[PDB]
RNA sequence: CUCCGCCGGCACCUUAUGAGAAAUCAAAGUCUUUGGGUUCCGGGGGGAGUAUGGUCGCAAGGCUGAAACUUAAAGGAAUUGA
């Protein structure tokens, strides 16, 4: 019966987003940070929030999430990823072809070509 | 090409599958002209060896039955 | 169960409609190759080229795709060169372009030559 | 077209299609019309291009493709 | 005020464009009304029916009124627009709207002797909607429009002056009818007629002419 | 003598397995299907691979605005490969579900007018090909042995399934493009290494 | 309206197919009308198979297996649950 | 037994650029842009496949087959609800 609403899960994303490194583990402190960072209506509702941004930091801190975009995760995505090897990989030393991939060679008129080779 | 492929009278230009051929037995050094789709059994007229075996399709050759088309 | 002439433009309109670039025609005959010398001098086709390997025979037509319509009216009505009118409008799209075929003892030949020649006839069909 | 006193009385001459001839009309949003680029030499690009013009029916068919292929075979 | 949302109503409103068929002629979709009504200036609209829909309910039936709204200038272009909504106000107001977007162009010609101003439709043209057709034929100057109430509304729009109509099908479908009608009114530029056999001269689409201002 | 530029495509390419196509022959794309193998899978012509590169190529280079053009893939090998092709064209890169409408719905947040749409595959991009065809919008798409070729101007027949031959094909593509645009001089050398483009499994 | 293309049967080129006895009622239907289930069921449920193996004298004895085909008409097969009402959409699955 | 091609069959699947009131249909497509050949047959719903005459049959019945009168709908496909 405790589902978290659209309100709660959605702010909690949120309020992760504009201050990741000024939250914690703790709840209280969580609590009293999101406290601070915001002008809302109940305490009820504060504590749901804050515990919808507790565990979810657990999940943060352990993997990857959801559509919270955290900056010290997705430069450093960007970062691995913009990467390249100390040279290609797709090199052209030994190309094992087919007769028939062969014959296609030869109608284009390859039939001799650096490292193509009938199996 | 593929005029080859086509059905016999769906060509461009209808030419018959079928064509005639020149077969030597081994009894008889003589030299006999069948047709490709015979339909009758052809005994070489010299050693009456029989030479071709009809069948739904192409007449069949037998051992010893070397053939050229002609 | 053949009665050519609608087997060829039927063969037309079907590759026209389509789009393609050419059609084959595998029955041919006189009375069909007149038909396509009135359609092609009159802008409708272009060259057509006759196969004999004996028989009927085949032609292929190349077709520039500014046919829009070419129909047979089997069932040949009689036709005095003074009714040319009422078929013209019944059967063409305008006073404008379209032509009647009408086979005549001055030869196969459109209306409009009709006219002018003063020659009435038996009706083929109609281009436009 | 033309009145017989030498005006010109169509709005609007349309397009048509470059490989059926067909008239490309107003409201036939599957038409495309395609610039392909000219090289010329070292560098290899400047502002000349062909154009051609393509059916909502030719693209339908699918023979979209192998018609621009066999209206580019052109040279010049 | 405006502030478009198109490429095309961008264009238009920086007024690079003096009439719609320079858009007619590379077949761009018009998705804003704005666009047709600055460019098209006499521009008239009627509503010709209203007609209420209903769906049952567990309570009961929720009537809806559907708007047929014909518009168009009286010189080549006519738009038709439908919309069903709760209020029939405000289905004759989305109606205008559709109507607008919808404006195609319609070629004409003479009966027999190209003379003066071009008054028929240029030849036989019909269209289908339904189980209704309506066929159209030229007609000598001067004829009047003979046809019913409904094509007859439309074709006024459309400014031609003389036509021989014919109809089947269910006509008292005024939906069906009146869409018909604009099926062949639309078509009229569908006909490849030996005038228009020129090869055609491309120019670029405006999302290619004007692409810096872009 | 040394190998000329198609030569140097045609090598890597072949390493890319791109002549691999599949089992079925569309009969739209049996024009380029060369031959088909004893294990029944074709063989795609890289011969006519080459032109339609360079076809598609000038087409690219005449859109003088190329933030207009648009690059699409559906299946995740695409991701990295269209991602790096956009930022060195210019064009404008929508990675991953493409979101119904956004051709067509002007109101939409996402929405667009592009005058061109680079695709990775028809089969599994169809969303897009669907809704350009009621935009007025060519579209060029990779097409492999068994695409359905309907509302595609230019397909490129070449292996569009396997993670080299996708990052290859946009790598070779996207060399045609700036060759034509000067930014890089006649001489083959770009020194943007070819494996950049082929996506990494985390 | 016509529901199915095949006409609630599979018969094609033919006049006349014989008919069956149902399993469950004994209503006449085509053979190619009705629902053919081929049945491999155990001697006993696996609640004693191990009680009647602790039996077998001879070492090895696998317990047989009945089969049969059962036929069954278009009430009784939904009746059963054997095949259910399915959608529209659904209703072209031969799987 | 495996692969490829042709011809002729019973069908199936995917799709319109097609048609249709639609369901659907690759034949129900190539129809107001209406004409390949030919046979049978319908003209709102009932009365009625009835009466009567003929004719065929052992019979049961078959084939041919009205009218008086009555009536605003009957009906088809699809939609929302119940
Ligand atoms: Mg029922
Ligand atoms: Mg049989
Ligand atoms: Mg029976
Ligand atoms: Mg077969
Ligand atoms: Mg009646
Ligand atoms: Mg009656
Ligand atoms: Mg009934
Ligand atoms: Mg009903
Ligand atoms: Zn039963």
């Amino acid at each position: 019966g405790r589902v978290r609403t659209k309100t709660v899960k959605k702010t909690s994303r949120q309020v992760i987003e504009k201050y990741y490194s000024r939250m914690t583990l703790d709840f209280h402190t969580n609590k009293k940070v999101l406290e601070e960072v915001s002008i809302l209506q109940s305490k009820r509702l504060r504590n749901k929030v804050a515990g919808f941004t507790t565990h979810l930091m657990r999940r943060i801190q352990r993997g990857p999430v959801r559509g919270i975009s955290l900056k010290l995760q997705e430069e450093e995505r960007e970062r691995r990823m913009d990467f390249v090897p100390e040279k290609s990989a797709l090199e052209v030393d030994e190309i094992r072809v087919d007769k028939e991939t062969m014959d296609m060679l030869a109608f284009l008129g390859m039939a001799d070509l650096p490292g193509v080779e009938r199996a | 090409e593929l005029e080859k492929l086509k059905h016999k009278k769906k060509r461009l230009v209808q030419s018959p599958n079928s064509f005639f051929m020149d077969v030597k037995c081994q009894g008889c050094f003589n030299i006999t002209t069948v047709f490709s789709h015979s339909q009758t059994v052809v005994v070489c007229p010299g050693c009456q060896t029989v030479l071709c075996q009809p069948t739904g399709g192409k007449a069949r050759l037998t051992e010893g039955c070397s053939f050229r088309r002609k | 169960g053949r009665r050519i002439l609608n087997d060829a433009l039927r063969t037309m309109v079907n590759a026209e409609r389509r789009g393609k670039a050419t059609a084959q025609l595998q029955p041919i005959s006189g009375v069909m190759i007149s038909f396509l010398n009135i359609m092609k001098h009159r802008g409708y086709i272009k060259n057509f080229e006759v196969f004999d390997p004996h028989r009927v025979g085949k032609i292929t037509v190349e077709l520039q795709g500014r046919i829009k319509d070419c129909k047979a009216l089997t069932y040949r009505q009689d036709l005095r060169a003074t009714e040319i009118e009422k078929y013209r409008t019944r059967m063409l799209p305008t006073r404008q372009w379209g032509y009647v075929v009408v086979t005549t003892p001055n030869g196969v030949l459109d209306h409009e030559e009709a006219i002018r020649q003063n020659v009435g006839g038996q009706v083929l069909g109609y281009f436009h | 077209m033309q009145n017989e006193v030498g005006d010109m009385v169509d709005l609007y001459v349309p397009r048509k299609c470059s490989a059926t001839n067909r008239i490309i009309t107003a409201k036939d949003h599957a038409s495309v019309q395609i610039n392909i680029g000219h090289v010329d030499e070292n560098g290899l690009y400047d502002g000349r291009f062909t154009t051609f013009a393509l059916s909502g029916f030719v693209r339908a068919q699918g023979d979209a493709d192998g018609s621009l292929d066999r209206l580019w075979q052109k040279r010049k | 005020k405006w502030v478009p949302v198109t490429k095309l109503g961008r264009l238009v409103k920086e007024g690079r464009f003096t009439k719609m068929e320079e858009i007619y002629l590379h077949s761009l979709p018009v998705k804003e009304h704005q666009i047709v009504e600055t460019l098209c200036p006499g521009l008239k609209d009627e509503v010709m029916k209203i007609t209420p829909v209903q769906k049952q309910t567990r309570a009961g039936q929720r009537t809806r009124f559907k708007a047929f709204v014909v518009v168009g200038d009286s010189n080549g272009h006519v738009g038709l627009g439908v919309k069903c909504a709760k209020e029939v106000a405000t289905a004759i107001r989305g109606a205008i709207i559709l109507a607008k977007l919808s404006i195609v162009p319609v070629r004409r010609g003479y009966w027999g002797n190209k003379i003066g101003l071009p008054h028929t439709v240029p030849c036989k043209v019909t269209g289908k909607c339904g189980s209704v057709t309506v066929r159209m034929v030229p007609a000598p100057r001067g004829s009047g429009i003979v046809a019913a109430r409904v094509p007859k509304k439309v074709l006024q729009f459309a400014g031609i002056d003389d036509v021989f109509t014919s109809s089947r099908g269910s006509t008292k479908t005024l939906g069906n009818f009146v869409k018909a009608t604009f099926d062949c009114l639309m078509k009229t530029y569908g006909f490849l007629t030996p005038d228009f056999w020129r090869e055609t001269t491309f120019t670029k689409a405006p999302y290619q002419e004007f692409t810096d201002i872009l | 003598r040394a190998l000329s530029q198609k030569e140097q495509d045609i090598q890597m390419m072949l390493a890319a397995d791109v002549h691999l196509g599949t089992k079925n022959c569309d009969f739209q794309m049996e024009r380029y299907a060369y031959k088909r193998r004893s294990d029944g899978i074709y063989i795609i012509n890289l011969g006519k691979t080459w032109e339609k590169l360079q076809l598609a190529a000038r087409v690219i280079v005449a859109i003088e605005n190329p933030q207009d053009i648009i690059v699409q893939s559906a299946r995740p090998y695409g991701q990295r490969a269209v991602l790096k092709f956009a930022q060195h064209t210019g064009a404008n890169a929508i990675a991953g579900r493409h979101t119904p409408g956004t051709f067509t719905n002007q109101m939409q947040t996402s929405f667009s007018e592009p005058r061109l749409l680079i695709l990775t595959d028809p089969r599994t991009d169809h969303q897009p090909i669907k809704e350009s065809a009621l935009g007025n919008i060519p579209t060029i798409a990779f097409c492999d042995t068994d695409s359905p070729m309907r509302y595609v101007d230019i397909g490129i027949p070449a292996n569009n399934k396997g993670r080299n031959s996708i990052g290859c094909l946009y790598w070779l593509l996207a060399r045609m493009v700036l060759q034509m645009r000067g930014t890089i001089l006649p001489g083959h050398k770009w020194d943007v290494m070819v494996d950049l483009f082929f996506y990494r499994d985390p | 309206t016509f529901k199915r293309r095949n006409g609630g049967r599979n018969k094609h080129g033919r006049g006349h197919v014989k008919y069956i006895r149902c399993s469950n009622c004994a209503k006449c239907c085509p053979k190619d009308k009705a629902i053919k289930r081929f049945l491999v069921r155990n001697i006993v449920e696996q609640a004693a198979v191990r009680d009647v193996q602790e039996a077998c004298v001879h070492d090895g004895y696998v317990l047989p297996k009945l089969y049969a085909k059962v036929h069954h008409c278009v009430s009784c097969a939904i009746h059963a649950h054997i095949v259910r009402v399915r959608s529209r959409e659904n209703r072209r699955n031969r799987e």
